[PDB]
């Protein structure tokens, strides 16, 4: 599409998210979600092919259903208290409908099914935007009304999301489905700490976004969407594979990497509330994510796979487009554990 | 050497874990991509959430 | 400790005026040195990804990375220290205003406390 | 303590800015100098400790392990020089970087006044070893080995972390000094039982315990020579150090909770010693012998008496040195024959006599011949166990007999008899290999002159 | 809470369930969404008119407008999907699988 | 004398649509290299 | 079967190189004779001459900070006093009973 | 200002540069025919830019210095061995065919980039289209397997589905016996060993599969040996006909912007020439791959990016 049109659509997506995050009226939050949905579809359908159209249709259906449920919860809450301000829910039925709608918007289990489908359908840039920027608004709304949420339902969905992400990522050879299931598991980790500390939710979101940005930019640079395609990257650009391996180590939560910071803190926070069993199950389940990250690391940099003859031609050329923020993203997603107490900045 | 170290101590912790995780992964990931089944599951979990947490 | 609703909090203010009552971080703070080191690593990785001599390709670029990291790290350290100071201030004020919830326990010495002895055998 | 940490960090820029043909010389020289510097932490006190700062402290349990860790890096460089000769400069520098990072993590792990800092570095050591095994290993099983070596560890280490943060929510601190001074008895409860298990199993899996020891033969057989050296010499001792540190808050529950682990260790030492008798692989045999020795160390720590702790310290140091030497000898054979099967290359005493002498000395010290520090630790642990129960002497004596049996079996199979006829590529041993063996063995026989340096804080 | 509100909410639940069965005809999915918004409009209008909250007389209009815009987008998507297969059957979108 | 590296038969383990092929998922085919299907 | 029975284009596995062939007096460190000799020299000087000898001498003469001689002198003077004054050598109570307040049972 | 979205936004549009003379032309013909001379005459008379036929070292001519690299570092195949031993055990035939197709793709991208950036037309020999005819012959003579042609078809589909075909396809029709006479009169010992069956298969798969397929989306000018000598009538025929049947009349500014971003970024042009499908004739082992890549990196001006190579003579490195 026209670059001016693309810029306008991206700025409309961002303006919808900002309208969600700056408003105090439920109607304006709903309008921000609507604007974001409206401007998101062409971005997903930018590279026109039937797969992207199918993904855009699935995304539109799920997000429109979530918006309808959100409006239903808003109207019930208005019925039981003539309030439009985002604060308390004022009704058990309105809070359940609201949590369901926001979980469907985020992709939390049991509403996770659309995430791998849409992420596989769309390109790598659309998947980057979808898995990073589209979580800011529902999570901000959840952070605002967290004192209303029933901890049982939120914790159930968080544990389900962690389990589903772990088990579903084990079976994947496509990189985009791996990213989708990783996103699902990280959403589960984020929403399990909302009832206790929203600061830890925001910290986990920041760390996850940094790691996901680095991972997607590395995947775009070495333009591979398949495990075997990524196995060829060492014969052209081994440093990219090494950075990818260290980033995958960070994504698995292995200390002393950056990805260890959220889970640790989250576990720490949950122990202050006499919650012991659930963090233990969460860590043991995140071991599965680490396992399939290790499988990818084996396939990418730790061993050298067979190549093809035509690769020699690729040795003679350099990337025309380079990413300005990729080195900063790699360093931030790898080496910020010593700076952990800075989380008091209420990020 | 063979009975305990190579077989049973191997069967208990690592092999059982691998088998369980493999079966769970094969169950969870195997969805035919039919959104009919997805939204039927959505309805079932919606009604369960309404009837279980309040 | 949710301080989001703490009274007299200007909405989008990074560093309030009262934060000026606190000692600023020293320029040789180890955390500032680590932020500069992070900027240096970013410069090295930038050189490596673009297939340039890693250590000696662009000195201006590496200097800019180090300087920007140090700048942001200084302001971040100030905000971090201010938030911890607020936490301690609030905690001490709450303990002072609620004496019945934080009683002064009696001083007992070990010569008058009976602890069970468990032999190691 | 920074006077040791900073030079280790400076080892990295010095490595990466070295010439293509000067990396080994510079790394070896400066690693030896760092070892000499670290040797001045042996001046310990009969009082509390050498509390350098709020972050790092030294102990007479920590100092011998630190000295051994520093001394191991030059030997690892010498051992790795040979099989990495045909390697590119960047990848050799990356290998040396992995070794330096592992040393730095170990040095900070052993001082580490905090239990969370100890946990973080204790798990940070897991990454360079994994890379070394899965990258510069020869066989196709290395990847599998790495997987095992990873997940086993994490299977024990995630519960510990939970327990750790839980403790700080109740005690308010995880500093070793405050933890020791403010220790209170642990009640006989289900919650306390599971807290005890969470505190213990992480260090128990790394010794390794007899039931959980499967990762070790895989990792050692699959790893390169430097990886095997550091796994057998230092990484196995992290569990012993952690157990000795953490069992202070587990009393009196250790009396009841120790029984299953004591039985597992006392029977599995017999089991693994007997396994060594029927082993067709040198590296696998040496790994199983290591499992037996660490079973004895586990018994010592669980008994939890002064003589137990002294014997455990002495045995950990002695086993580290001896097992590293044994792996180096087996690797010298492998670099000639490329087989790693014990029965293949035979009668090597006739072809390599000085290396046969090195084999004899290593077998004698693995056999715990007095007055070696191996036997000092063995005897102290055995006496403590006898006081614990007089029936343990049966299992200890059986273990000693079987240990002598497989040590001399390994010596006789490889060095005695008739040479294999069709093997004609056996070259005279190099000055590098002879010096490597000497630098392993002379420190042991020097340490037997001053045993109190390796007998720990209860001396 | 009167019976009229419960009747409207049960209509909303029926429309949502219909959107959830997916017999076929993504066209029917769009119909179910439109029935859901019709019930939303009716019940919000009743609540706002009952309590004489004069300013929220705005929001049904707003809701209406936005929902219809959504419908337009949805219809467009439908056409393109049909433009690939010649029919709007739900089971045709089985190319991407979990 | 030479460190082992993956060959074709090892790399072909990772070329399927999913890991762990089963009877129900045996018929599944990997997506096209460019994410474009024939219009038929 | 038109296949070459070859799975891929691969380098043949080379034969291991002997350092003693191109250079007798090879010391087993490096294929460059000068670098080889100097690597031998630095290993021997810094490992045997410096660390192994000077470090052993340093450890041998470490000052008595564990206070063994001090403890023996304290014990000697304490025994000398107690023998002369008729006191019963070591006491069974480690702490003075008069500064311990026991809890009354009265059962 | 390297071309991108910003240049398109500010002023850069490629429709204003087209002056009805762009009209990319591609000449064909048999192995030994005067297609190169006719193409060069067309390029000189129309004022267009001539692209000599892509060889083993065409990519070498556009990267670094134009000097060709070693055969083991560039192509790993030879036409002389294909002539001497067409049924070689090392799979030289299909390796040669695939490398040549990749070179054709690179040259077509270069020609499209030149036309879209300057507006001047280009003239080409055998393009990515009609490259398959050799492949077809190699299949019928038994030189390559069916898996080879299947892999070729996959790569050709996924690569050539992204470009605009040439407006004008020029074919020089020369019969097999006179081509063979030209071959013996040439003097090349390796060229001598071509059979008549190979040339017949080339021509047959040539005028029995390539002419109708380009007839429905391009405009084809068939010429014989005698009437290809005079370029004046060929130029007149090219000028007289107007192209309004292909995809070219449907292009506009944003489609041209998409194509111009495509034809740059030669890595993204060559993306699907190395798809992970393992044919023994083209797959290379890890050890050989590592050794050959390390040897390539040690070339004089190849260790770093083009402007950051001190040994070639690049200065001011520490300030770039
Ligand atoms: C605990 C904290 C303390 C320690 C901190 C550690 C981290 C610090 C650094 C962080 C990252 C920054 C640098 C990384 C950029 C990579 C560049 C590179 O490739 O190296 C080539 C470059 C030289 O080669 P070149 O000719 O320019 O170009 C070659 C190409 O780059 C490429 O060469 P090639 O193509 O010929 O070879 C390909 C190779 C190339 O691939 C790589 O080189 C990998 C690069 C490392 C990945 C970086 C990830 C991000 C950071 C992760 C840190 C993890 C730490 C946590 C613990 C986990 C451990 C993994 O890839 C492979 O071979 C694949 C197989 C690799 C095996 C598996 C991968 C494992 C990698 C893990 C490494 C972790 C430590 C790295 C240390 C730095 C290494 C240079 O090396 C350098 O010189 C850079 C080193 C730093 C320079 C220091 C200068 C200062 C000296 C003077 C000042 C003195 C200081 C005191 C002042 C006062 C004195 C008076
Ligand atoms: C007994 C007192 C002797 C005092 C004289 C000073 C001796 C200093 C030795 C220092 C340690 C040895 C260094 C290890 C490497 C071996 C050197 C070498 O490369 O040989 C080439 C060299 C040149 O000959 P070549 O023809 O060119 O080489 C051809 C092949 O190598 C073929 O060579 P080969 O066929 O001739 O065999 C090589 C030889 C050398 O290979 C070895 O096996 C030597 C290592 C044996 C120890 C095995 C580990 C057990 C742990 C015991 C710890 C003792 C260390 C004490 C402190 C050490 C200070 C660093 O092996 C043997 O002869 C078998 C000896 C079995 C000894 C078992 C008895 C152990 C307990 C003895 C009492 C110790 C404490 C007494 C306390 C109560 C009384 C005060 O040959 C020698 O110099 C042989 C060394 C002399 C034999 C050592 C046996 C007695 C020394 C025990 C340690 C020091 C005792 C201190 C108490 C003084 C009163
Ligand atoms: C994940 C690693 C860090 C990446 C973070 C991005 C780095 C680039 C950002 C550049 C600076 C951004 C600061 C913006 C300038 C002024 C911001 C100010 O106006 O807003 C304040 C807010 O300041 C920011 O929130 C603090 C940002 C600092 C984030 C860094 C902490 C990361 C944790 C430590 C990991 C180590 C990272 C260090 C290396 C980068 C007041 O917000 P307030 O209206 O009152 O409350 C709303 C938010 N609530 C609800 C959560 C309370
Ligand atoms: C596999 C390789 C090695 C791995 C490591 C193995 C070591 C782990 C072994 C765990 C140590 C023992 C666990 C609990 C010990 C407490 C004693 C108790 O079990 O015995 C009786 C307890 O009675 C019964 O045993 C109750 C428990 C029965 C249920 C346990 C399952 C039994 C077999 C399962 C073994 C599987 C272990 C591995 C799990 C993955 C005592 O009677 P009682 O006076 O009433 O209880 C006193 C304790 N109180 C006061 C806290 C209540
Ligand atoms: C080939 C045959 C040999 C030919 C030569 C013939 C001569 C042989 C004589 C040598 C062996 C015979 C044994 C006689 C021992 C004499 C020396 C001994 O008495 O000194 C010991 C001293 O030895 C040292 O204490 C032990 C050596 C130190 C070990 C450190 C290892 C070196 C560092 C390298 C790193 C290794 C890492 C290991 C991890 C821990 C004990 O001294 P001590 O009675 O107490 O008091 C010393 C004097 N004071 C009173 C003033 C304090
Ligand atoms: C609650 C859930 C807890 C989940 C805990 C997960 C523990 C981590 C292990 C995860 C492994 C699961 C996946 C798996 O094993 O796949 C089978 C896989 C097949 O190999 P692939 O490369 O994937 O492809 C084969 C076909 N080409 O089998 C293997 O290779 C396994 C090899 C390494 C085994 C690792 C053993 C780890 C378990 C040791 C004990 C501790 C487990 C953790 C919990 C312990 C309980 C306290
Ligand atoms: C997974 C779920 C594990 C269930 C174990 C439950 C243990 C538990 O909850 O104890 C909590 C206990 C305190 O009890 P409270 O709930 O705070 O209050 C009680 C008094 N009102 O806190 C703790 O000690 C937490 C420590 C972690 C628990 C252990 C979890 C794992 C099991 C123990 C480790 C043994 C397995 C190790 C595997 C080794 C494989 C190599
Ligand atoms: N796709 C191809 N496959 C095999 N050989 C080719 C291919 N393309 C060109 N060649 C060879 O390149 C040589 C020169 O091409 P040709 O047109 O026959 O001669 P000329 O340059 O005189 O026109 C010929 O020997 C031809 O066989």
């Amino acid at each position: 599409m026209n670059p001016i049109i693309y810029t306008t659509l991206i700025m409309t997506v961002m303006s919808g998210t900002m309208l969600v995050m700056i408003s105090s009226h439920w109607l304006l939050i709903w309008i921000g979600f609507e604007m974001n949905l409206l401007a998101m579809i062409p971005v997903l359908m930018k590279n026109f092919n039937p797969r992207a159209t199918e993904a855009a249709t699935k995304y539109f259906l799920t997000q429109a259903t979530a918006s309808m449920m959100l409006m239903m919860a808003i109207i019930i809450n208005l019925l039981y208290s003539g309030q439009w301000t985002i604060t308390k829910m004022f009704n058990p039925v309105a809070m359940t409908m609201m949590t369901m709608a926001l979980a469907m918007k985020l992709g939390l289990s049991p509403f996770h099914f659309w995430v791998p489908e849409v992420t596989q359908g769309i390109s790598l840039q659309a998947g980057l935007l979808l898995l990073t920027w589209q979580k800011l608004a529902p999570l901000s709304v959840l952070c605002q009304i967290s004192q209303s949420i029933n901890p049982n339902l939120m914790l159930t969905m968080a544990m389900l999301s962690i389990l589903i992400g772990g088990w579903g990522g084990l079976n994947q050879t496509q990189l985009r489905k791996i990213m989708a299931y990783s996103s699902i598991a990280h959403m589960g980790w984020m929403t399990a700490v909302l009832p206790y500390n929203t600061t830890m939710t925001i910290l986990n979101l920041l760390i996850y976004i940094t790691m996901t940005l680095a991972m997607f930019m590395l995947l775009i640079h070495s333009s591979a969407t398949t495990t075997l395609s990524l196995s060829h990257t060492w014969n052209k650009m081994p440093v990219i594979t090494s950075l990818m391996m260290v980033t995958l180590l960070s994504m698995g939560g292995l200390p002393p990497l950056s990805g260890f910071m959220p889970k640790w803190m989250i576990i720490q926070e949950m122990t202050k509330n006499e919650s012991i069993i659930m963090p233990t199950l969460m860590a043991m389940t995140a071991l599965l994510n680490l396992y399939f990250y290790m499988r990818l690391a084996y396939s990418s940099s730790l061993t050298m796979f067979p190549s093809t003859n035509n690769m020699k031609m690729k040795w003679q050329f350099e990337h025309t487009k380079q990413m300005k923020l990729l080195p900063t993203m790699i360093v931030l997603s790898t080496l910020v554990l010593p700076m952990t107490p800075a989380l008091s900045s209420l990020n | 050497s063979s009975l305990l170290d190579l077989i049973w101590l191997e069967t208990i912790l690592p092999k059982t874990t691998s088998f369980i995780q493999m079966k769970m992964s094969i169950m969870v990931s195997n969805q035919k991509g039919l959104i009919k089944l997805y939204f039927l599951s959505f309805l079932i979990t919606i009604m369960i959430s309404m009837t279980l947490f309040n | 400790t949710m301080m989001s609703g703490r009274p007299g909090r200007v909405p989008l203010q990074f560093l309030p005026n009262e934060a000026r009552s606190l000692p600023p971080p020293k320029l040789t703070d180890p955390r500032l040195v680590y932020m500069g080191f992070l900027g240096y690593c970013s410069g090295l990785i930038d050189n490596a990804i673009r297939r340039r001599p890693v250590v000696s390709a662009g000195l201006h670029r590496q200097l800019l990375y180090v300087t920007s990291f140090v700048f942001f790290g200084y302001y971040l350290l100030k905000r971090q220290d201010y938030m911890y100071a607020l936490r301690d201030h609030d905690m001490f004020a709450y303990v002072k205003s609620h004496p019945e919830d934080f009683p002064e326990k009696d001083k007992k010495t070990y010569g008058e406390i009976l602890e069970e002895f468990h032999p190691v055998r | 303590m920074l006077k040791i940490i900073i030079p280790t960090t400076m080892l990295l820029p010095m490595t990466w800015m070295s010439k293509h043909n000067m990396i080994w010389i510079n790394a070896t020289v400066h690693s030896l100098l760092i070892s000499l510097i670290s040797l001045s932490l042996l001046n310990q006190l009969g009082e509390n400790s050498l509390n350098f700062s709020l972050t790092f402290f030294s102990d007479s349990l920590s100092a011998p392990l630190l000295v051994l860790t520093t001394w191991l890096l030059p030997l690892m460089l010498m051992a790795s020089q040979s099989h990495l000769s045909k390697e590119t400069t960047t990848r050799k520098k990356l290998y040396i970087t992995m070794l330096i990072l592992l040393q730095l993590f170990l040095i900070m792990t052993f001082t580490a006044t905090e239990l969370i800092l100890f946990y973080i570095l204790f798990e940070a050591t897991l990454v360079p070893t994994l890379i070394i095994i899965t990258r510069w290993g020869n066989q196709t099983e290395r990847l599998n080995a790495g997987l095992y070596f990873l997940f086993y560890t994490l299977a024990g280490s995630l519960p510990l972390l939970v327990a750790l943060v839980y403790i700080q929510n109740t005690t308010g601190s995880l500093n070793f000094l405050i933890i020791h001074y403010w220790s209170h008895p642990l009640s006989n409860s289900w919650s306390n039982i599971f807290m005890w298990l969470a505190c213990i199993m992480a260090f128990m899996v790394k010794m390794p315990l007899y039931g959980l020891h499967l990762w070790l033969p895989k990792a050692h057989v699959e790893a390169p020579i430097a990886g095997s050296m550091v796994l057998a010499a230092v990484l196995l001792k992290l569990g012993g150090y952690g157990m000795m540190r953490i069992t202070t808050i587990l009393n009196p529950l250790t009396n009841y909770m120790a029984y299953p682990f004591l039985m597992l260790s006392m029977w599995g030492m017999i089991m693994t010693s007997s396994i060594c008798l029927r082993q067709t692989d040198l590296k696998s045999l040496i790994a199983y012998s290591s499992v037996s020795h660490m079973a004895l160390v586990i018994v010592a720590i669980m008994i939890q008496t002064p003589w137990s702790f002294m014997g455990a310290t002495a045995l950990m140091i002695a086993h580290g040195l001896t097992s590293s030497m044994l792996f180096c000898l087996a690797n010298t054979n492998y670099e000639r024959v490329h087989s790693r099967t014990m029965i293949l290359a035979r009668g090597l005493q006739t072809l390599l006599p000085l290396m046969a002498t090195w084999w004899l000395v290593a077998s004698l010290t693995n056999l715990a011949l007095p007055p070696s520090i191996n036997l000092i630790g063995e005897l102290f642990i055995i006496t403590a166990s006898f006081s614990w129960s007089n029936i343990t002497i049966i299992l200890m004596g059986m273990n000693m007999m079987i240990t002598a049996l497989y040590s001399l079996y390994m010596l006789i199979t490889t060095q005695r008899g008739k040479y294999t006829h069709h093997i004609n590529n056996i070259k005279p041993s190099f000055t590098r290999e002879n010096a490597l063996m000497a630098l392993h063995i002379l420190p042991l026989l020097l340490l037997t002159l001053n045993p109190k340096m390796i007998l720990g804080p209860l001396y | 809470m009167p019976l009229v509100y419960m009747n409207i909410i049960m209509a909303f639940a029926i429309a949502l369930a219909g959107l959830l069965m997916y017999r076929s005809h993504l066209m029917s999915s769009l119909l179910c969404l439109e029935g859901m918004m019709l019930s939303l409009f009716i019940m919000s209008t009743l609540i706002i008119l009952n309590t004489h909250f004069t300013l929220a007389n705005m929001m049904p209009i707003i809701l209406l407008v936005f929902a219809a815009c959504e419908a337009a987008l949805g219809l467009s998507l439908l056409v393109m999907v049909s433009n690939t297969y010649g029919t709007d059957y739900v089971q045709n979108l089985n190319l991407l699988q979990c | 004398a030479r460190q082992w590296q993956p060959d074709v038969e090892w790399a072909e383990q990772f070329g399927g649509a999913v890991m762990y092929p089963t009877k129900e998922t045996a018929h599944w085919k990997p997506p096209p290299w460019n994410d474009v299907d024939p219009p038929k | 079967p038109p296949e070459p029975t070859i799975r891929l284009q691969e380098d043949p596995d080379p034969e291991d190189e002997n350092l003693y062939e191109k250079n007798p007096d090879s010391h087993g460190y490096d294929k460059d004779p000068i670098v080889d000799l100097w690597n031998m020299r630095v290993v021997f000087f810094f490992g045997f001459s410096i660390v192994l000898v000077l470090g052993s001498t340093f450890v041998a003469y470490l000052p008595d900070y564990r206070m063994q001689e001090w403890a023996r002198r304290e014990a000697e003077r304490l025994v000398k006093y107690r023998e002369a004054n008729g006191l019963p050598l070591m006491e069974s109570n480690c702490f003075d009973p008069n500064k311990i307040q026991l809890p009354e049972d009265e059962d | 200002l390297q071309y991108g979205p910003l240049a398109f936004v500010l002023g850069e549009r490629t429709t204003r540069k087209l002056t009805e003379t762009s009209k990319v032309i591609t000449v064909d013909g048999n192995i030994c025919s005067g297609k190169g001379r006719l193409a060069r005459e067309i390029a000189e008379k129309l004022g267009l830019r001539h692209f000599p036929e892509a060889g083993i070292h065409y990519a070498d001519s556009t990267t670094g210095d134009g000097k060709p690299l070693d055969v083991q570092l560039s192509g790993n195949c030879s036409l002389e061995k294909f002539y001497d031993d067409p049924k070689s055990n090392d799979g030289n035939s299909y390796r040669l065919q695939s490398w040549l197709y990749a070179s054709r793709l690179l040259q077509y991208a270069d020609a499209l980039e030149h036309l879209l950036s300057t507006g001047q037309g280009v003239v080409l020999e055998r393009s990515i289209y009609s490259d398959f005819v050799f492949l077809e012959a190699m299949y019928r003579q038994g030189f390559i397997r069916k898996q080879c042609v299947e892999h070729y078809n996959e790569v050709k589909k996924v690569t050539a589905c992204e470009y605009l075909p040439p407006h004008v396809v020029v074919y020089v029709d020369v019969p097999v016996p006179e081509i063979q006479s030209r071959i013996q009169k040439k003097g090349n010992p390796h060229e001598m060993k071509i059979t008549a069956a190979y040339l017949q298969d080339i021509e047959n798969a040539y005028k029995k599969t390539f002419l109708p397929e380009m007839s429905e989306k391009c405009e084809v000018l068939q010429y014989s040996a005698r009437e290809a000598e005079d370029a004046e009538k060929v130029v007149e025929d090219i000028e007289y006909l107007k192209c309004d049947k292909g995809p070219w009349p449907d292009q506009d500014d944003r489609t041209f912007h998409r194509l111009r971003m495509l034809v740059q970024n030669k890595l993204e042009v060559l993306n699907y020439t190395t798809i992970p499908v393992y044919l023994p004739e083209i797959t290379i082992g890890a050890h050989q791959s590592d050794r050959v890549f390390q040897k390539f990196t040690e070339l004089p001006g190849r260790k770093y990016s083009p402007g950051y190579n001190e040994d070639v003579g690049d200065k001011w490195i520490w300030l770039k």
